[PDB]
């Protein structure tokens, strides 16, 4: 009665593959990386340049 | 100031740089902070309005 | 506490011979721990995770040879 | 009889209103902790009196 | 109230020429900036019926 | 999703030379502006906190 | 080791209906006979252990 | 001053990609699979097939 | 109406075992929505009613 078995639904335990099952996963693929926005500038039109 | 350490397995795991993300983020910083100086002495230097 | 993970036994308790019983009984087990060792099968239990442990009998990260005879227990045939 | 699998993830990001996530190993599933409430994403607005 | 005012400056060319210790003077460093990298993890659930 | 438990990295941003550290201001944060003087005045003297 | 921190994985071949339980039997283990009944009469009746 | 980190030396530390450092790293890899090799039989030439 | 006694059915999409019996709701209802975990998480316990 072999069990497949979950992770604990932990996020260390998933990170790692621990599965209360009898195999243990490699890893948890990979999405892709979320980066944060750049801001944005007000320009200069406001205050006179004059480098 | 990054480490030599650090950009070996950051290039092997994740493939970022680890330089042009620092100096990405200060050549970055510096405008962004420009920026916003310009912009506080018109705030700065405003009259109060309504008065 | 567990830190990780609670898998959570709970054997449901059946007459296995005259007058006698397999006693049910709720037990929480850290998540690494179980599945380490666990020899629960046909045993008549369900199973299920939680963030906290769920049943007030509660075995943390490290027992084992304290958990590995309760698992074994849940075979215990009192009358 | 039917099986699916599904799954579901919170943006990381989600909260934005905290500099740092606790954890650095941080579920996605959606939780009290993380999810209830957090989402800068969604904004909501209980509607009386109509 | 205009009591506290909000403000952004540079720095004197006097004390950025001469910064982290240069010409003898000491106990001044840069700021500096780092970047993070934190993961975030996700587990599949299930779901079923019968007839 | 191909294979259980996928995974998303975020990279924040994090100034003043501790990525990882107690309340470390994220960088190029939506909500937060930048620190008006970090490159400038502030890194040549500290400013006293208000409280 | 290309990137750091290599892992490698083990199969182990139990019986006992119980993949990971406590002493579960390794199946084909080169110290170890395997039970040679176990497929049989040792599956229809249960032999007493020897203490 | 960012430094690179390592993961803890534990065992759970490393296969979570968890870093004392800034960055956190996908995972380990994979270095391949170990399965347990069968045992030999001694064949038939000692008895008498006789079928 | 072209005979007397005309006679239309009905077909009640009725879910928990029981196409008749004693309070057992029906499926697609426009008033109610469909309970959300009943193949989800509320087949694997009963959660206790709220009164």
């Amino acid at each position: 009665a072999e069990i497949g078995g979950d992770h604990g639904y932990n996020a260390t335990n998933i990170a790692a593959g621990q599965t209360s099952g009898a195999v243990t996963q490699i890893g948890p693929a990979v999405m892709g990386m979320v980066r944060r926005a750049i801001p944005n500038l007000i320009a200069f039109d406001i205050c006179g340049v004059q480098p | 100031a990054y480490s030599i350490e650090l950009t070996q397995d950051l290039r092997a795991v994740h493939g970022m740089d680890a330089d042009a993300e620092l100096s990405g983020i200060l050549a970055t910083e510096i405008m962004l902070e420009i920026n916003r100086e310009v912009v506080d002495w018109i705030n700065y230097s405003a009259q109060v309005g309504k008065s | 506490a567990s830190a990780r993970g609670y898998v959570n036994i709970k054997t449901f308790e059946q007459k296995l011979d005259g007058n006698k019983k397999i006693e049910g009984k709720e037990v929480s087990v850290a998540f690494p721990l179980y599945s380490d060792v666990h020899k629960i099968s046909g045993a008549h239990y369900q199973t299920f995770p939680s963030e906290k442990a769920a049943y007030s009998t509660v075995y943390e990260e490290n027992q084992r040879t304290e958990w590995i005879a309760a698992n074994e227990d849940l075979w215990k045939v009192t009358g | 009889g039917f099986k699916t699998r599904y799954g579901i993830g919170i943006n990381p990001f989600a909260e934005s209103a905290a500099q740092a996530p606790a954890s650095r190993i941080q579920s996605g599933m959606p939780s009290i902790l993380n999810s209830l409430g957090k989402n800068a994403y969604f904004r909501r607005v209980y509607v009386k009196g109509i | 109230a205009g009591a506290l005012v909000e403000i952004a400056e540079g720095m004197a060319t006097s004390i950025a020429e001469l910064q982290e210790g240069f010409n003898g003077s000491t106990d001044n460093p840069w700021n500096e900036m780092g970047f993070r990298i934190d993961k975030q993890v996700i587990e599949a659930k299930s779901r079923q019926l019968k007839a | 999703m191909n294979s259980p438990t996928g995974q998303v990295f975020a990279l924040r941003a994090v100034y003043g030379k501790d990525p990882v550290a107690a309340g470390a201001k994220e960088a190029f944060h939506p909500m937060y502006g930048p620190d008006a003087m970090f490159s400038g005045q502030g890194a040549a003297k500290k400013f006293p906190a208000l409280a």
